[PDB]
């Protein structure tokens, strides 16, 4: 190291460097001119005195703001780092009727649709007092067991407040509060009296990727991290925005056991931000940030990752989410033979990794293309085209995006999952962020959202003015009563979804997964081999 | 980066070292590496930061280490501090002679350097004096000289280049001399005729052509040279001629940056340049290589000058080093396997003074030890020969110690009644003038075949390098013959000091007052 | 003579390697960009969009099933030519398409550019501004005043043969009763019109003509746009919940 | 994006490969891509990043490929690795003699190279020997030479460009020399006469036009070429001469960006960048084409000059493949048909060594196997002559092997009475100097026709290039008589090593002491 440093930091010999050893020359010149500054503070950042120092000096900036405070505004900030638990007695006191005594004998234990915190919400529940009419009942439930997260809510409608996904007078209660406390942050960093302030922030793998969260610690020591994984994780990490409140720190603190991202973040003198008395700093929301970055850090004998970056106007981010829609939609526009101007693979991002999400797109088409016959794609695209439905990559939750709650109607019948098919618009939304509970990779889900469109053209081609799918003809139904199950247990639910499980698996990577399904279900693959031939 | 010569490399580069080294297909200049460029055979420059060109040559300190420079160059001249200048001396192959039944004879110059010596080309030739033709016993007679007849001379040449750098135009004035102070003639300048080129160890006109006429063979003088009686008898009793040339070369032949185009520029001339050259550096004169003498100049300090104060201090053996090829297998310097101590050092009484001097303040006697700590300083002389020879007062190797003359022959390869073909180092063979072959009866008499100072050059020298001496050339065409198998055969050299020239006296023609050496003796069973 | 050497060699030297393909998608959009903007916003509102195929114009879905009794096309210099060598064919209907040949050489020639432009402005006249009946007094004025001047050359340009025959000067009525013929010139002139290298001739032998398409590129095509729009439904609509909802 | 050599191309595509394709109207360069460009036929260039020209001759790394050039020089030189310039000989093609009966003799010159071979080029010619005159035996008396007489000479000649470039204003002076060392004459270079223009492989004056008179015929000297009678004498019993020749050309045609004109400048000339050339290339000799010396040389690096080590790094396959046209049709070299295995490979003694030691660390003896892996450096000498002829000393076709001779003759398109009209590979009759007739009684006696040693000149070619020989031409105008239509009829082949060119001890004119070949035997019948 301090050889390198030599050579680089002596005018004359810098040319040597460079044509002997490039990539020390490389690492040298990034070293000594950005990274360089930063490493200073970390030194300060372990004297105690210095911390103190900062943070009292931090402090009379704000004195003004805070002696202005009044009552609401100091409860509000109360209610954001604390949620608010739902109390039992108001929602038993919200029923009171007949469907409270049907509730008290049902098999509570048998609905996928509810995870287990709502189970043992509703466990609890029954000291006040199955494939039927019941399920629907628990759906409805389900829209009124929800904690009150002001934050949650954030993320999950992506700064669309007025999205219709809960009941009114909730809707209108959100908006209130955040609308005031949008007022509250009036306050910007911008001083005189100090340059770079750089503030930190905890963070769980599993809020980003769950599906590389589950492989990123070392299997058998989980104080290493697995190069191979973190390779992936970087390769695409550029740039990611903040829509919701974000609660950070002042002085680095020690982290709890599932928090591996350490956030380095740079303000500018114009962002507007509230200063808090346990020596919490709250943003203003809609910020975009960029990330120089990424690298993985050894302390007090663990390892974590190091993730630095720079705030600026959220604007200049959403410039590139456009132009990469327009990159994708030009290439494959003429890939399949559409329209040069169709608007087919708009996705819309708000969340802390969409920079993977936009670069993922290039991956998940191209192993879908390869991977599939090319008539059935082409075809199929044409259906989709003849219609005013597009793909969807999102990073919110998808009952807020737009199409699926506008057809469906009912406030209850909303769905959210890693992928989803609207037949009436005819659209294939993907999100990225959530893991599969099942499925290996995000292509996989591609597929299987695919399947549900496929079986939808498949079944208009046999009949124009009847909507049904090839599924529900009794020449099928049948087929699904011996070998529904000699597969995967998740296909086993219906017939639609077996179907999709089946398509994925007959497509599948591994030829193996081919052979299996052969084996298993002979039936099945000359019926599917003749339904698709239809072209 | 400051680079007030302007001469591409920076101040620094020029002061502490510096190289150029090709990365796959680009080159660029390097400050040296102590570890990365030793192993890679480079070799460590240095410089004046003040001079567009250290040794004050035409050719600036970055084009002769970079390449870029008249691809004629000589390569040991390409380092930043040896001068490249032309040394342009005559060779005198063979003449002629009758009057206004010819005398036809062979003859061998050697460049020659004697004693406060200075800086101008001469060289020597030698007529050959063995008797070609068996009738043409003194040649007053063999060409009708009479006391008020004229001879003429006509003689073939060649221009040798052992400098270093090419000439282009101009082909130098020279004027033959005989005796002392006798002038016969001066070669005219040829003009517009040289479009061919001088590059360093080449010959004009080549080995290949016929070699130019000396005599102009048109009408510009019937007999331009004309010489008068007494003068052939001054030529008769010599056999010698000197030949005085000039510095009078061409333009110079530089390199354009724009489009690497070495072209003839008219402006500068090597006579505006050599006094440059002579009048800054250290002059080293060595004949190691073939017994001739190669002179080498090296830039040196000189310490009444500022501007001169920044050269690079330059050490005796580094001069050595990259001058003429000394290297250190295991840290001793030597010539190609012959140690530095077998050579002689002589200087100029200037430079011996100065000497003397640096050996004071070192205290140590021996300068073969302290070879390394002698600093050289602008104008020193210095002349290194090979210790073992006779020299004569021109510096030309003339003789040797008879021992060593013995084992150059301690290799006989064959044996027979018509001669011995040898093969002896290419060295020894130029300070011997010939053979005497002579047979001893059985009981002490003693018969010299070859009994005529003129009759000694029987050796010749086969296809294949190696000697043959031949007993019938002679003889009377006739075998060796030998009454008694138990007569020995000895065989003499006669090494160049100790021979004669012309009839003794009273005319004596027998090779009884030669100073001979035994070279073989092996009786008649041997044979 | 160091300089001269600078740009020759840019010419000559391409630093990197476009690709195969890319070539020919950085071709096409080149091409269609020199078209104004609102033009094309006009067609997407009609209904169909131009698509461009790789091969043999000749044989595509779109074509191959309609419209197989036109082979015969003419191009703009009035010399016949056959479909499937042609390439660029269009076609009016209940859907408008337009199908462009791609290929590697529309910025460095210009004969083809100039078919593809007159094919444009083909698209405009007789599929959108015939839905609202456009070309009218104004474009007859000029027609007219090409036809009778000194000894103009500009109708060899612009008309057709049919045209040269009409013994009095225009009248409206013509326009109703033949409608393909003054469309036609329309697209000539508008051809000539973009494409920079042509420009010149047309302002020089047709100046009338080219004064009026300059005024129409220039300030009366956002009005075309507008217009349009003022016959859909749906923009109404939008237009009443913009205006509504800032003033509410 | 950086240029050093400011040549154009930049320097990445130099170093790794470029090259300049047609895009229909329009020339571009483009870098090398392997899969895209190979189909199409095109070549992949290499060049230095640090020389406005690799080859070091006047044309630029990209007006060579470009094609902006000279459009006279030759093809095989576009090629960045080859060097352009002029090779200029003279060739005379027939003399006449008489004194101050004027035999008047046809003479085939060839342009030669000798052994240690020299960048000079020189001819060599021969003098017809056949009498074409019954009465003319002894050209002694021919012409009416006396002791103290002079012949005078009157030659035609012409300039001949086997070259790669053109030369413009300059035609070059060429001597004359008889023998070892008597230089006859030097012919005068004319001046302001060549205006015209010697494009590679053309004659100065065309072919169509009488040939450049050697004496003026006007006044300058009466007899130039003086020749004492001695001169006469070596000159009868050799029948050869020499012609050297210096490289003294003219100015240099360059090419000018702002209007592509292309003007002779007067700065610029052959006579400054032939040793540029000459001391950085390696020069490859082949005879293959029409059994002449054709000299190519190609760009070689020189490891001890760091600007050299830029060049690209140059196998001999690949010397061979751009220079000459040996191609690959199933990946063993080749030309048009021959193998590359039917070829000689001689090397100077330097290069041999080199070569020797390339050898060695591939572990490999026949060379004919590592071909693509031999390195050439710069100053190497190769001499690629074919395998199946006799070579002389200096190193023209001279003779070969019976079997190839007798091969040669074996297709027999007629035969009468009154001769053969044969159809033969071209090359052959190169190496035959005629034909020995004779019959062959029933019982082995032998009657040769033509039974004199200057009466071999019997075999015509017709102008389709069919061989026809003629019996009446040195018979008595008469038809082949046969005493038997059972007696063989022989014909022999005499080659030019094998043949007599003056009269022998005893003046003897039979046929008898020369090595003849059998060619042909059939009875009187079988005609």
């Amino acid at each position: 190291f301090a050889k390198a440093f030599a050579y680089y930091i002596e005018p004359q010999h810098r040319d040597v460097l460079q044509l002997y050893a490039p990539e020390a020359f490389n690492y040298m010149d990034k070293f000594n001119e950005q990274e360089i500054n930063l490493s200073l503070e970390e030194l300060k950042d372990q004297r105690m005195l210095a911390r103190y120092e900062k943070w009292e000096k931090i402090k009379q900036h704000y004195q003004h703001w805070s002696d202005s405070l009044s009552e609401e505004g100091r409860g509000l900030l109360k209610k954001l780092q604390i949620p608010i638990e739902p109390k039992k007695d108001d929602i038993i006191h919200s029923l009171s009727q007949e469907e409270k005594e049907l509730l008290k004998r049902i098999q509570i234990d048998s609905s996928d649709f509810l995870s287990t915190e709502e189970k043992e919400f509703l466990k609890k529940l029954q000291i006040d007092i199955l494939s039927e009419k019941e399920k629907e009942f628990l759906k409805k439930l389900k829209l009124d067991i929800q904690p009150y997260d002001i934050n949650q809510r954030l993320q999950d409608t992506g700064g669309l407040i007025d999205s219709p996904s809960i009941n009114l007078d909730v809707r209108k209660q959100y908006k209130r509060d955040i609308q005031n406390i949008d007022a509250l942050l009036h306050q910007s960093i911008g001083s005189t009296l100090y340059n770079k302030i750089y503030l930190y922030e905890n963070m769980n793998i599993n809020n980003l990727t769950a599906t590389l969260g589950a492989d990123l610690v070392d299997s058998t020591d989980n104080t290493k991290i697995n190069r191979g994984i973190f390779n992936e994780f970087k390769k695409n990490f550029k740039y990611s925005i903040s829509s919701n409140y974000m609660i950070v720190d002042i002085n680095e603190r020690p982290a709890l056991d599932n928090e591996r991202l350490k956030w380095r973040i740079q303000l500018s003198p114009d962002t507007r931000a509230g200063y808090l008395e346990n020596g919490k700093l709250i943003l203003q929301r809609n910020i975009g940030l960029e990330i120089k970055d990424v690298q993985i850090i050894k302390q007090s004998e663990k390892e974590y990752i190091r993730i630095d970056a720079k705030v600026v106007p959220k604007s200049k981010i959403d410039t590139k989410i456009q132009e990469a829609q327009l990159n994708i939609n030009q290439e494959w526009n003429k890939a399949l033979g559409l329209p040069k101007y169709t608007k087919l693979i708009t996705f819309n991002v708000h969340n802390r990794y969409a920079s993977n999400i936009v670069e993922s797109a290039y991956l998940i088409l191209n192993e879908w293309k390869n991977n599939i016959q090319s008539d059935l794609i082409k075809k199929v695209t044409n259906y989709l085209v003849d219609g005013n439905g597009r793909f969807v990559f999102t990073d919110i939750t998808l009952p807020n995006i737009a199409e699926q709650y506008t057809h469906q109607d009912e406030i209850y019948e909303q769905v959210h999952s890693k992928g989803l098919y609207v037949p009436e618009s005819r659209s294939i939304l993907l999100h990225g962020p959530s893991k599969g509970v099942e499925l290996r990779n995000d292509s996989e889900g591609f597929i299987h959202e695919f399947g549900h469109a496929v079986d939808d053209y498949a079944g208009y081609l046999l009949d124009k003015n009847q909507s049904d799918l090839v599924t529900n003809s009794k020449k099928f139904i049948d087929i699904f009563k011996e070998e529904g199950s000699n597969l995967t247990s998740y296909g086993r639910t219906n017939e639609a979804e077996f179907f999709a499980e089946a398509f994925r698996l007959m497509h599948s990577t591994d030829h193996a997964e081919r052979l299996k399904v052969q084996k298993n279900a002979p039936k099945t693959f000359q019926f599917i081999n003749d339904q698709i031939k239809f072209i | 980066v400051p680079d007030r010569d302007n001469d591409g490399i920076p101040d620094s580069l020029e002061v502490e070292g510096y190289t150029v080294d090709v990365k796959n297909k680009r080159t660029f200049l390097s400050p040296w590496i102590s570890n990365i460029h030793e192993k890679k055979g480079l070799t460590k420059y240095k410089s004046s930061p003040e001079k567009w060109s250290t040794a004050s040559d035409p050719y600036s300190d970055f084009e002769k280490v970079t390449g870029r420079i008249d691809k004629n160059v000589s390569p040991e001249a390409r380092h930043p501090l040896v001068a490249a200048y032309p040394i342009v001396h005559v060779d005198m192959e063979n003449i002629i002679l009758s009057k206004n039944r010819t005398i036809s004879k062979n003859t061998s110059t050697s460049r020659t350097h004697t004693s406060g010596f200075s800086n101008s080309n001469s060289s020597t030739v030698a007529i050959d004096h063995s008797l070609s033709l068996a009738g043409e016993r003194t040649w007053a007679e063999t060409m009708g000289l009479n006391t008020a007849d004229t001879a003429r001379l006509n003689a073939n040449i060649r221009y040798v280049n052992t400098g270093t750098a090419p000439i282009y135009n101009v082909l130098p004035t020279t004027s033959l001399v005989l005796g002392k102070n006798q002038t016969l003639a001066t070669i005219k300048a040829k003009e517009n005729q040289l479009s061919q080129i001088l590059a360093p160890n080449n010959y004009y006109p080549s080995k290949n052509l016929a070699p130019i006429a000396l005599n102009a063979q048109d009408d510009f003088s019937s007999t331009p040279i004309t010489m008068n009686y007494n003068q052939f008898l001054e030529l008769e009793k010599t056999k010698q001629l000197r030949l005085d040339t000039d510095q009078v070369y061409g333009n110079i032949a530089t390199y354009n940056f724009e489009n690497g185009r070495v072209r003839v520029d008219t402006g500068s001339n090597w006579s505006e340049v050599l006094p440059q050259i002579q009048e800054t550096t250290a002059r080293i004169i060595f004949n190691g290589k073939d017994l001739n003498l190669v002179e080498r100049r090296i830039a040196a300090v000189n310490p009444s000058d500022p501007l001169e104060t920044t050269k690079p201090d330059m050490t005796l053996k580094e001069a050595l080093k990259i001058a003429f090829g000394f290297n250190e297998p295991n840290g001793n310097l030597q010539y190609q396997g012959k140690d530095i101590t077998e050579f002689d050092f002589n200087f100029d009484q200037q430079t011996s003074q100065n000497i003397k001097n640096q050996l004071a303040e070192l205290n140590a006697t021996n300068i073969y030890t302290v070879l390394d700590k002698i600093k050289l300083n602008a104008k020193m002389n210095i002349l290194i020969r090979d210790k073992r020879f006779h020299y004569d007062r021109n510096n030309i190797a003339v003789g040797a110690d008879e021992s060593v003359v013995k084992e150059a022959h301690r290799e006989v390869i064959n044996s027979s009644t018509e001669g011995l073909l040898l093969n002896i180092d290419k060295d020894i063979r130029k300070i011997l003038s010939g053979y005497i072959v002579e047979i001893e009866d059985t009981e002490g008499l003693k018969e010299v075949i070859n009994d005529r100072y003129d009759m000694l050059n029987i050796s010749s020298l086969r296809q294949d390098g190696k000697t043959f001496i031949d007993f019938k050339k002679y003889n009377d065409k006739l075998p060796l013959y030998i009454s008694n198998p138990n007569y020995k055969v000895n065989v003499y050299a006669v090494t160049k000091e100790n021979t004669i020239i012309n009839p003794s006296e009273n005319g004596d023609t027998s090779t009884n007052g030669i100073k001979k050496i035994l070279i073989f003796s092996k009786k008649g069973y041997e044979i | 003579q160091e300089e001269h050497l600078k740009e020759i060699m840019k010419h000559i030297v391409k630093i990197e390697v476009k690709g195969e393909e890319a070539v020919k998608k950085e071709a096409a959009e080149k091409l269609l960009e020199k078209v104004p903007s609102d033009v094309l916003e006009m067609y997407k509102a009609i209904g169909g969009k131009i698509y461009i195929v790789d091969g043999d114009i000749t044989k595509h879905i779109s074509l191959e099933a309609l419209s197989e009794d036109k082979k015969k096309i003419k191009d703009i210099y009035g010399k016949d030519a056959l479909l499937h060598e042609h390439y660029v064919y269009a076609k009016e209907g209940y859907e408008p398409v337009l199908v462009i040949q791609s290929s590697e050489d529309y910025v460095e020639n210009t004969e083809k550019a100039l078919n593809v432009y007159y094919e444009i402005g083909k698209i405009l006249s007789r599929d959108i501004l015939s839905k609202i009946n456009q070309p009218y007094q104004k474009f007859l004025d000029v027609l007219n005043t090409i036809k009778n001047a000194s000894d103009s050359d500009g109708q060899d340009l612009l008309f057709t043969n049919q045209l040269k025959e009409h013994p009095t000067d225009f009248s409206v009525e013509f326009l109703e009763q033949n409608s393909n013929e003054v469309q036609e010139v329309f697209a000539k002139a508008f051809a000539y019109y973009i494409e920079p290298q042509h420009r010149d001739v047309l302002q020089l032998y047709a100046p009338e003509a080219f004064n009026y398409m300059d005024k129409f590129n220039e300030q009366e095509i956002n009005l075309s746009l507008e217009e349009l729009k003022d016959q859909r439904m749906l923009a109404r609509y939008e237009k009443w919940e913009k205006i509504k909802q800032h003033y509410q």
